[PDB]
């Protein structure tokens, strides 16, 4: 579950 | 009920929009802003950046069929850019 720092 | 907004961030110093996505079509979830780092560029551009919006363009790409990754790397191009600025129709409800 995926989250990325943009 | 839900509406369409443009949004147009320049990234800091270090690269950064300020944003946190998840989402993609690997995620079987709509891809999604799920944080907004306080007084970045996405917080402190107008019209701002809020969590919860849903990633409808970038740069005028439809991402729908895109993966996470995919457009984890389209955010990034886009200081390599021309204005260098990240342009988002994101979806607000
Ligand atoms: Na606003
Ligand atoms: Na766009």
């Amino acid at each position: 579950s995926k989250e990325t720092e943009c | 009920d839900s509406y369409l907004v443009l949004i147009r961030i320049t990234p800091d110093e270090d690269g950064k929009f300020g944003f946190n996505l998840k989402g993609g079509v690997d995620q079987k979830m709509p891809l999604v802003v799920s944080r907004i780092n306080p007084e970045s560029p996405a917080d402190t551009c107008i019209p701002k950046l809020n969590e919860g919006d849903q990633i409808v363009l970038i740069n005028g790409r439809d991402i729908s069929e895109h993966t996470h990754d995919q457009v984890v790397m389209f955010i990034k191009a886009s200081r390599e850019s021309h204005s260098r600025e990240l342009a988002l129709v994101i979806r607000r409800r």
